[PDB]
């Protein structure tokens, strides 16, 4: 018989082998995370190279088979998640140095260390603390010397790591017949099958900016305001030409501008829609908000989920000795097991965060037909989406006033809707840019473009273009200040993110459109609306068995990755924006700096 | 026992009380082809067969006439002319085991589907590619047989559900197994009809003093016209007598 056949056969037998591995896995996985003891550490060792002594052993059956001639396409794509050469094409020393790099890196990120000179017995971590100082503080020294600090302690001496890690990895891509780190990175964005959808690697990194340059000047406008309302709290910190510092953005990596609404609120007068109390006073415990929520989604268009959800799974106050870390995750265990893991309580923000966490239950639930090597999405960044999407569509008030959560005589205005859209604006929109810089660099710096010395000042100088943002104290060549971010020393992929949000806004216009729905697109609810939950679920079910071009066309009709939902949601705010301040200039001066 | 290796019983010379299989809220699909359930009390074959196994919860569709998967081709087949019924229902309480239940088995490759009301327990290694496989598995050697990964928590799509096919033969020979008869009770002197061991009449039914041989079932005098009967749970001699008529 011919080749496809046998391979055909040992997918046969593998998928069968690996169901009950994975499954025990995850289940050990969930238990540690839901049973936080001793004995389940092991487990994880005791199952990890278990796996890794099956996974790279059906791996090691995996490469005699000449994966170019299997015309079925659902079939060598699912090889060619066995055909992956990985890192045991590198050598031996080369591969472990790569671990002990990668393990002191993280462990030197996740520990730092930062004692005011006053007090040099006290130092403070990630850990809340000086994390929330700098995430709510109103001064300009305090928050300059906590970023100085920090990226001393873990940028000062992260330069050679860092260059080592970035070396290593790339030569790990050259290994992996890649002439670039960024062409793995970027080939979850990628398929070379069906005529018509066929989309390259380098193709993203084009489409990154292309669809970045219409919210240029939205960005501008929101830039000027923030500076105005800074003028306004801060006296004479911050040039009109000029642009604010890093430090002033209530992070020192300025990822996000929530940390700073307080200070640039539209309208503090009119109250945020926050229904807490009236959930206290409705006593909505976690298994109503739970309940609720399901039957939000079941009215969408999803399908109710299975027996056996609401036992196993930990909803909330794991309490005494039996404690378990309730970070919100939705786990697919496998054969069938969909649970939730989460500290669920009577929150607004709580309540977001479940429908989000069984946003992703209904994800696993949409893929779980497909194969065990399939038994994933199109892209990452669609599951975030697609458990954004309800989410985002649940704070609308008429999904708050059908069952009652919202007064029943709530009336809102154009007021509170310009002061939402700016608050949802400040994290969404406001961390694009970042997004997109963060992004380039590292593919810039993965590429080799730019020569040793030149890494921090080329950063540092091209902030002040993307993101607007000027050096307080200086940094040339003895910091490494990006390296002091969560998604740097765990080699993360950050295109995910930046494609997430035009993906959950690109679905929320196109239900928006396709749900019977006029107004405002912030006000855009999906509730008692079943067609959209089908048209949802229709792209749902696709999962890794289609390409991510192919599963952009249900609930969107054009194939490739466009920026018009995103400008038409912040419609009255860039409206507001533009008689709003108009006295203050749009654009900042990337030659002014606070020290000179 | 396994799909595989399907328990086999023959039933005969009997009477099958199907209103309680029909009438029982512990089997979870029962799906009949021969006839409705309802009727299945009234006629009646010469002897009956039942396949017993377990399988998982997804495969109980493969066990149906006219249907094919890797049960349905490989551990177990049904005719398309499939007289009788099947009755599927979920064991995951009991066959499931908290361990792995690892002992169900069924069979993934062959060479050839297997003939209905056949059975296969081959476990000589497949071969898929061209290199024959001599013993030991290589490249191109993967075991027919899978086991059962049945566990407490598997989701309903993979539970053990026990599923008995039970198939309904009415060969040359005469029948052995039937319903119910469910008679009536017993009225006197009134003209009414009836249909006593299947010999019917009309008439009224008085006591009788005739002393029938220990043998007999029912007396004539002569012209062969039907005089007296007994019946059949009492033993007792009556006597028939047509209803007056006149002009
Ligand atoms: C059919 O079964 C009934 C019930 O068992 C039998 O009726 C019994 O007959 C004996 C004989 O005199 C009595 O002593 C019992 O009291 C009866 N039981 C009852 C009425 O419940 C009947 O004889 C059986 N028919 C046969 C054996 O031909």
């Amino acid at each position: 018989s011919t080749i496809e056949e046998q391979a055909k056969t040992f997918l046969d037998k593998f998928n069968h082998e690996a169901e009950d591995l994975f499954y025990q896995s995850s289940l050990a996985s969930w238990n540690y995370n839901t049973n936080i003891t001793e004995e389940n550490v092991q487990n994880m060792n005791n199952a990890g190279d278990k796996w890794s002594a099956f996974l790279k052993e059906q791996s090691t059956l995996a490469q005699m088979y000449p994966l170019q001639e299997i015309q079925n396409l659902t079939v060598k794509l699912q090889l060619q998640a066995l055909q992956q050469n990985g890192s045991s094409v590198l050598s031996e020393d080369k591969s472990k140095r790569l671990n002990t790099i990668l393990n002191t890196m993280s462990t030197i990120y996740s520990t730092g260390k930062v004692c005011n000179p006053d007090n040099p017995q006290e130092c403070l971590l990630l850990e809340p603390g000086l994390n929330e100082i700098m995430a709510n503080s109103l001064d300009y020294n305090e928050r300059l010397w906590a970023w100085e600090s920090w990226r001393s302690e873990v940028g000062k001496q992260l330069r050679p790591l860092y260059e080592e890690y970035v070396v290593l990895k790339n030569e790990m891509a050259r290994a992996n017949h890649y002439e670039d780190y960024g062409d793995y990175w970027r080939g979850d964005y990628e398929v070379n099958g069906v005529d018509g959808y066929d989309y390259s690697r380098g193709q993203l990194i084009e489409d990154v900016e292309h669809t970045f340059e219409e919210i240029k000047p939205l960005y501008e406008h929101l830039h000027a305001y923030v500076r105005a309302k800074l003028m306004n709290a801060y006296p004479s910190y911050i040039s009109p030409i000029g642009c604010l510092p890093a430090h002033l953005l209530g992070d020192m990596w300025g990822r996000f501008w929530t940390n700073l609404y307080s200070l640039t609120v539209p309208f503090g007068q009119k109250p945020n829609i926050d229904v807490t109390d009236a959930m206290v006073d409705q006593a909505w415990d976690a298994q109503r908000i739970f309940k609720e929520a399901e039957k939000f989604f079941v009215s969408v268009g999803l399908p109710n989920m299975t027996q056996g959800f609401w036992e196993n799974s930990m909803l909330t106050d794991p309490g005494n000795v039996q404690k378990a870390v309730c970070h919100p995750t939705a786990w697919d265990l496998g054969k069938g097991d969909f649970r939730i893991l989460m500290c669920t309580k009577v929150t607004m923000d709580d309540f977001l965060t479940a429908h989000h966490e069984m946003g992703h239950i209904q994800y696993d639930m949409a893929y779980a037909a497909q194969p065990f090597l399939l038994r994933n999405g199109a892209n990452e960044g669609f599951h975030e989406a697609v458990g954004e999407i309800m989410s985002l569509s649940a704070a609308t008030p008429k999904h708050l006033k059908s069952i009652g959560l919202l007064s029943p005589d709530f009336q809102e205005d154009n007021e509170t809707e310009i002061n939402f859209l700016l608050k949802q604006a400040l994290t969404i929109v406001g961390t694009l840019p970042f997004t997109y810089m963060l992004e380039k660099w590292r593919w810039m710096v993965f590429k080799g473009e730019i020569p040793k010395d030149q890494w921090m000042k080329k950063w540092w100088e091209m902030k002040r273009e993307i993101v607007g943002v000027v050096e307080p104290v200086p940094h040339d060549e003895t910091y490494c200040d990006p390296a002091s971010l969560f998604h740097v020393s765990n080699d993360y992929s950050f295109i995910r993110y930046y494609t997430r949000t035009l993906y959950q806004f690109q679905f929320q216009e196109a239900l928006c459109q396709a749900a019977k729905h006029e107004g405002p697109l912030h006000k855009c609810d999906i509730s008692n609306s079943t067609e959209a939950g089908q048209k949802l679920f229709n792209m749902l079910r696709l999962g890794k068995s289609e390409p991510w071009t192919l599963a952009l066309e249900n609930v969107v009709g054009a194939k490739n990755m466009n920026v018009r939902p995103l400008l038409n949601y912040f419609e009255p705010l860039f409206t507001w924006l533009k008689d709003q301040n108009k006295n203050s200039f749009v654009g900042w001066s990337t030659d002014w700096s606070p020290y000179a | 026992a396994s799909v595989y290796a399907w328990n086999r019983k023959r039933i005969s010379n009997c009477v099958a009380d199907y209103s309680v299989l029909y009438n029982s809220a512990s089997f979870s699909t029962f799906k009949c082809y021969g006839v409705s359930p309802t009727k299945l009390n009234d006629l009646c074959f010469t002897n009956v067969y039942a396949d017993s196994f377990v399988i998982r919860g997804d495969e109980v569709r493969q066990i149906a006439p006219g249907q094919t998967g890797k049960i349905a081709d490989y551990n177990y087949k049904l005719p398309d002319d499939f007289t009788g019924c099947v009755i599927a229902w979920n064991s995951n309480n009991l066959d499931s085991k908290v361990g792995g239940n690892y002992n169900y088995r069924y069979r993934l490759f062959r060479k050839s589907n297997l003939k209905p009301f056949e059975r296969d327990i081959s476990t000589e290694i497949y071969q898929a590619g061209s290199k024959p496989c001599n013993g030991v598995e290589g490249f191109n050697c993967y075991f027919p047989l899978q086991s059962y990964g049945f566990q407490p928590t598997n989701g309903v799509g993979y539970q053990p559900y026990r599923v008995v096919v039970l198939s309904f033969e009415l060969l040359h020979a005469p029948a052995t197994v039937c319903g119910p008869k469910k008679s009536t009770n017993l009225v006197k002197n009134k003209c009414v009809n009836f249909n006593f061991n299947g010999l019917t009449g009309t008439g009224v039914l008085t006591e009788s003093n005739k002393k029938f041989l220990p043998f007999q079932q029912f007396g004539r005098d002569i012209a062969d016209t039907t005089d007296a009967v007994r019946d059949p749970q009492t033993l007792e001699i009556l006597d028939i007598t047509p209803c007056s008529f006149g002009g």
